[PDB]
This record gives C-alpha cells, structure tokens and sequence, in this order.
C-alpha cells in the first residue's frame, strides 16, 4: 500500500524548518551533516508519531466501545 | 516502451472492388485466449497522494518535540 510514504511527506512538511534549525545549531555551515541529522530526525519523528497516533485512535475506539473491551 | 506497430493484409476477390463499405472479415491471429488483463495497463506517478494534512498535526507536534529534545542528550549530556 506504501501508506507510510504520504505520512513521511506530511511530517516532513510541518517539521522541515524545525529540523533545519536544530541541524544548523549542531552542524552550522555543513549542509551535508545537516541533512544527515535531518534524516535521522525524520524517521525518529515518524516512529514516535505512529506509536503515539495509534494510541490516540485507539483511545477514541475504546471510548466508542465502552464495553470493557 | 510506448511501441506502436501497424500492419495490413487484404484478402478479397480479384475484381478490385472499391467504394462500398467493407464489412465481415474479422480474422486476426490467436495463440489462445486473449487473457483478461486489459491493454496499456500503465499509469504515471503524479504523487498527488497526501493532500493538505493527511496527519494529526498535534500528535506530530508532540512527537517531533520529544525527538528533538531527546536526541540532544544522545549527542552528549555535557551540555544541558
């Protein structure tokens, strides 16, 4: 389905400047080192995002059920 | 590969009939059934998948916040 790819694009969109500012703070001037750190941030962001999101849609699902299930 | 080929074959009486609308011959070669796969079953990626915000931006805010603060310590706890 490749459904992860659209998520990455969307996550990267709202964190583009954030990851860039931090990468500049750690590796100023070194565009290559900046990109490498941004790549690490992008996947870690997705991992945390997906694990967190799953619990949120689950919380909504449990609230819709209220069946001790 | 977008290849295109055209061929022609004519089988008729030698009376060189021309002008009336030809109809009926429909014989083409076959090697078994034509399958059920369609033809030109290709598509071009336009990558228009994920318009506007196909995500929860608040969940993403918390997620990126934690990643950015935690990775700073992986880099070294000598700067807090």
């Amino acid at each position: 389905m490749q459904q992860k790819q659209q998520i990455m694009a969307a996550l990267n969109s709202q964190t583009a400047v954030q990851f860039q500012q931090y990468a500049a703070q750690q590796y100023p001037g070194n565009y290559e080192q900046q990109q490498i750190l941004i790549r690490q941030l992008q996947e870690q962001h997705y991992q945390q995002y997906m694990q967190q999101l799953y619990q949120v849609q689950l919380a909504q699902q449990q609230a819709a059920l209220q069946k001790q299930q | 590969g977008a290849m295109v080929e055209a061929r022609s074959l004519a089988v008729a009486m030698g009376d060189t009939v021309v002008e009336p609308a030809p109809l009926k011959p429909t014989s083409e070669p076959t090697s078994g059934p034509p399958g059920n796969n369609g033809g030109s079953l290709l598509s071009v990626i336009t990558e228009g998948v994920g318009e506007l915000s196909v995500i929860d931006p608040e969940v993403a805010q918390k997620a990126c916040q934690e990643v950015l603060e935690k990775v700073k310590l992986l880099h070294g706890g000598v700067a807090v």
